[PDB]
């Protein structure tokens, strides 16, 4: 109250301490902190007298007259010539922040901090400062603090994309199969409904200093990490923006329409003549001078989302070739695929430094492992077909099992190969071509980064398994994924051997009873993951108690 | 332009409260609107079902065999129940 | 009544006043002297008379009273027709 | 049921055929028992609600008690039954009749 | 015409995804209430982009993911015998056993024959493109059509100590049949209005 010139507590004591007449003082202080009307001076004994305290109808003006201060608050905002409009509402600021610590005038200052671009910025030193004003503080006061200084926006931001890793984790190693769903089932879309990048989203509003700063701060953890998700952040975060249809960074942003289409792209999750041309157009607009975006383009395409995308996309053109009785040279979107994949796992270098250019496609890997594929198919086909006649021969033709070397040297050393492989694997899995899932799978006891090994294959493979659960019964078909495969880097990486024990923690009923024992003690906690295993080898250890009664 | 077996088509606004369109008015009451409707020699229920601008709902004929070729054999019980009330009821007389 | 005469079939002889099949064996003259204008019009561009056209002609009146009630302009006849018919038959017609 | 006779009924027409008159049987049922309509009442609503019910239960067209006998029940006495629960509701009851 | 053509099409596509969800396939509210101009956006065509291979979409089962069907638009005026062995062979690839096919004005006698001999293995059901211009299960004449499980059929039968033949008939050919996609030996219960009862429900044998 003093800050206007007005008392406060303290002075009414000291009106009333040391005084010969304290009532008469307690008249006088009521005189100088009542409502000045003429009308009330009288009327307060009045309205007095019927048991309705002076601060009754105080208190119902106070609601009125506030609420009507906010409406001319915005108004004042939307209201009057701008020089005036502002300096009125900058003037009524001066005013009212000395009672934002009063609990009336905050929302009141925090709106007049909306409504203007800048502001001297104690006001907003002391917003961040203090955790009340942290929380009631509108959008743009927070906005100009972070456009102003960055420490409050990575102090934000850090424990957010701590809960974004968590989601992405927790995901990631959940131990549901089932030929009803799985977690990659939603859209990019779908994913951004969450309120983590639509708050992100919020907290950016259209400002691009803003934009740049989570741009920054992905770009660091990216770096550090090696993890899809902060590129998937980024996705979603520039399709949270164009949800809003900010045209801040929509229409400036060369990767907007790239990711927009990327978005279709995702949704079908295919890569469409359509899209595919815009996709080629797109990366046709690369020129010398301007490529320094080349980076960002090709980290959006890292999301896990993206990388199911563009390989089933390549299983598809490989699986399509088939039909057509065409050479795999002859395949433009196959090769418009291969690039842009060849560009995102490239990302993350781009980001370390900055490398443009178009990169050009290994020789035996079109000439070589591509034909080698539609052989594969067109003897599964052949195979049926054989079957399917009426009396072809005794013991119709066998489907080739067998593995020509080129197909497992390119699964271990081509990595682009290897990715395509492996969800040609995952493709047949689903289709359950048993003959070809045995012919494919063996040789990838060598891969390259163990990409093999990764959380978005390995999720899908495990979901893709309970199809074939009887088959768990008989040792020898999860003994070519685990003994085999899993073994071969489950000790390597956390995420194997978690993958590994939620695989059997849900399909714990269907295996055999000794080899889910020697399972549960070969994939034992090996010590090269922490709370992890611990958790997942405690719920392994009931189940095969469970089993042991089973 | 046009559809074949189509020989002329009569516009006009039913006074009769039967073919009137009604409507439940969002108080809960019955409105009988007046709106045009075309009645036409010939049919060929599937072309002018599929035209645009068009009712696909009401759009009905008093031909049994198309109806039973183009919507189904309740589709032609419910038809044929209308037109032989009809024909029966516009003398005035009553059947159970 | 748009849509009443976009149902109702149409065909040519309801819009036609008459036809006549001249001879005229030079098509850019006309027998028709009130022809010769318009033909002119059409004619000082080539449109399929650089070889010989057939020294034939068949010219055909619209009635504008039927024209104007079915909502129908001077191209969209000649579309239907070379439609129709595609390049087999060269149709020209006067400017409305 | 209003809403179950207005997609039914959609041209509003109220004549329907049924086999109970019931209004003319309550107008039998005044004029039996000397029913003075410029007094109070002496029935309960709560009353007439059960009563309507258990007739209700009472009129059976398709008997049995698997849900197939009690979809067709209630399918063949839907529309009497509407009637019955609104010319018997316990308003008109204490207020009309 | 290009313009009449995108609504003739967009008209097609409400069509057999309202189709899609009367047999139980799953299929987003959206898709169901595609606006014109939501078709124009997502995709004039005047081969700018009547790919009609584009226009094919696959859809799946509400209750059963593995049951899916596909649905096809052929871009040539009859449908010849090599681009039905093209959608079989796509058919295998993809492991799918029903799949209907819209066609432009008219379907081949040949391919009359082609699908119906190796139905057993394949379902398939060919829709001129004249019919699927409306849905007609929202005309005020047909009332609500619903299949019977065999379960239902067997209660059914049971209660009224009925037979199979004993049941009113309805024909495989029949437009709500074909709508349905309802082979022979299936049983649709008929829910309708009556003047009457109210309601009432009968059942229909696929005959």
């Amino acid at each position: 109250l003093q800050d206007l010139g007005v008392a406060n507590g303290e002075d009414l004591k000291e009106t009333l301490t040391n005084c010969t007449e304290p009532l008469k003082a307690i008249e006088q202080f009521q005189t100088e902190n009542g409502v000045l009307l003429p009308s009330l001076q009288s009327a307060l004994p009045f309205l007095d007298l019927h048991g309705t305290p002076r601060l009754e109808f105080h208190q119902s003006v106070f609601d009125e007259l506030r609420d009507k201060l906010l409406e001319r608050v915005s108004a004042i905002a939307s209201e009057g010539k701008a020089e005036e409009r502002y300096k009125k509402l900058e003037d009524l600021l001066e005013k009212s922040f000395s009672l934002v610590k009063m609990p009336s005038l905050q929302p009141v200052v925090m709106c007049v901090m909306k409504h203007l671009p800048k502001v001297p910025e104690k006001k907003l030193k002391l917003v961040m400062a203090d955790k009340e004003l942290y929380r009631a503080c509108a959008v743009e006061v927070k906005r100009q603090i972070w456009q102003d200084n960055q420490a409050l926006f990575g102090d934000e931001v850090s424990p957010l994309l701590k809960q974004y890793i968590l989601e992405k984790e927790s995901a990631l190693f959940s131990t549901e199969l089932s030929v009803l769903h799985n977690f990659f089932s939603p859209s990019p879309k779908t994913r951004r409904q969450g309120e983590v990048v639509q708050r992100l989203t919020r907290m950016v509003g259209k400002n691009v200093k803003l934009y740049d700063m989570v741009l920054q701060f992905l770009r660091t953890l990216f770096l550090r990490t090696r993890n899809v998700h902060y590129c998937t952040l980024r996705a979603e975060l520039l399709m949270s923006l164009h949800d809003l249809d900010v045209g801040e960074i929509c229409t400036v942003d060369p990767c907007h329409k790239f990711t927009w289409c990327l978005d279709a792209c995702i949704r079908e999750r295919f890569v469409d003549s359509k899209r595919a041309r815009e996709l080629q157009g797109f990366l046709d607009g690369v020129k010398k001078g301007q490529e320094q975006v080349l980076g960002d383009l090709s980290m959006i395409l890292c999301d896990p989302f993206a990388i199911n995308t563009l390989a089933l996309s390549t299983v598809r053109h490989l699986q399509e070739l088939v039909g057509q009785e065409t050479l795999p040279r002859d395949s433009p979107d196959l090769l418009l695929l291969l690039r842009l994949l060849a560009l995102g796992q490239g990302a993350w270098d781009m980001i370390d430094s900055q490398v443009f250019k178009e990169p050009k496609m290994e020789v035996e890997l079109i000439t070589r492992f591509l034909p080698m594929l539609m052989s594969f198919l067109v003897d599964d086909y052949t195979f049926n077909v054989d079957q399917k006649l009426p009396a072809e021969e005794k013991a119709p033709v066998s489907y080739p099992n067998t593995l020509p070397e080129s197909f497992t040297k390119f699964l271990q050393e081509q990595r682009m190969a290897c990715e395509v492989g492996l969800y040609y694997v995952l493709h047949i899995t689903k289709q359950r071509n048993k003959n070809a899932l045995l012919r494919l799978l063996p040789g990838l006891v060598e891969t390259f980064g163990d990409l093999a090994f990764g959380d978005i294959f390995l999720h899908l493979l495990t979901g893709n398994l309970a199809l074939l659960a009887d088959e768990f019964a008989l040792e020898d078909f999860c003994s070519s994924l685990f003994d085999g495969f899993f073994l071969t880097a489950s000790p390597r990486k956390e995420n194997v051997h978690r993958h590994a024990l939620r695989l059997l923690i849900h399909l714990h009923p269907r295996v055999a009873p000794s080899k889910l024992e020697a399972l549960q003690k070969a994939l034992e906690p090996t010590g090269q993951s922490g709370e992890a295993v611990k958790e997942l080898y405690s719920q392994l250890g009931e189940k095969l108690e469970q089993l042991d009664h089973r | 332009q046009g559809i074949e077996q189509i020989s002329k088509v009569y516009m006009h606004l039913p006074q009769t409260d039967n073919k009137k369109k009604i409507i439940i008015t969002e108080d809960g009451e019955f409105k009988a609107l007046q709106e045009w409707i075309l009645e036409t020699d010939g049919v060929s229920l599937m072309r002018v079902l599929s035209e645009k601008d068009v009712d696909p709902v009401r759009t009905t004929s008093n031909d049994i065999v198309e109806i039973f070729t183009v919507l189904g054999i309740e589709a032609v019980r419910k038809a044929l129940e209308r037109e032989l009330y009809h024909v029966i009821s516009f003398d005035g007389s009553y059947v159970n | 009544k748009d849509i009443l005469c976009r149902l109702e079939h149409t065909t040519l002889r309801k819009v036609t006043a008459n036809t006549a099949i001249y001879y005229d064996p030079n098509p850019q003259s006309t027998v028709v002297a009130e022809d010769q204008e318009w033909v002119n019009v059409y004619y000082e561009m080539p449109d399929f008379d650089v070889a010989r056209i057939s020294p034939w002609l068949l010219r055909v009146e619209l009635d504008r009273k039927h024209m104007t009630d079915r909502k129908l302009t001077m191209e969209q006849i000649a579309e239907k027709i070379n439609a129709g018919f595609g390049d087999d038959l060269n149709c020209i017609f006067n400017d409305d | 049921d209003r809403e179950v006779l207005r997609v039914i009924f959609p041209t509003g027409d109220s004549k329907v055929v049924l086999p109970c008159n019931l209004l003319r049987m309550i107008w039998n049922a005044q004029k039996i028992f000397h029913i003075n309509p410029r007094l109070p009442s002496d029935l309960h609503p709560i009353k007439v609600v059960e009563g309507v019910k258990e007739l209700s239960k009472k009129l059976v067209i398709v008997n049995g008690d698997d849900p197939l006998s009690r979809q067709a029940q209630e399918n063949a006495t839907l529309l009497f039954n509407i009637h019955l629960r609104s010319t018997l509701c316990s308003r008109r009851m204490a207020e009309e009749f | 015409d290009d313009e009449e053509e995108t609504y003739r099409l967009w008209k097609i596509r409400k069509t057999i995804m309202q189709l899609c969800h009367d047999r139980g396939y799953l299929v987003t509210q959206d898709e169901l209430d595609q606006t014109l101009e939501e078709f124009k956006a997502q995709f004039k065509p005047s081969e700018g982009r009547p790919r009609r291979t584009d226009l094919t979409v696959l859809v799946a089962h509400n209750d059963d993911p593995t049951d899916q069907m596909f649905v096809f638009f052929p871009e040539e005026p009859k449908v010849g015998i090599k681009t039905i062995k093209v959608y079989c062979q796509r058919m295998q690839e993809e492991n799918i056993t029903r799949a209907l096919i819209v066609v432009q004005q008219g379907m081949t006698p040949s391919a009359k024959q082609s699908l119906v001999d190796m139905a057993p293995k394949y379902i398939l059901e060919q829709f001129l493109q004249q019919e699927l211009l409306i849905n007609i299960t929202e005309h005020e004449l047909v009332p609500e059509h619903v299949v019977m499980t065999k379960e239902e059929v067997t209660e059914l039968l049971a209660r009224y100590k009925l037979r199979e033949n004993q049941l009113p008939r309805i024909q495989a050919g029949d437009p709500v049949a074909r709508y349905f996609g309802i082979k022979r030996g299936q049983v649709v219960k008929i829910i309708r209005p009556s003047e009457t009862a109210g309601r009432y429900i009968t059942y229909r044998l696929v005959q």
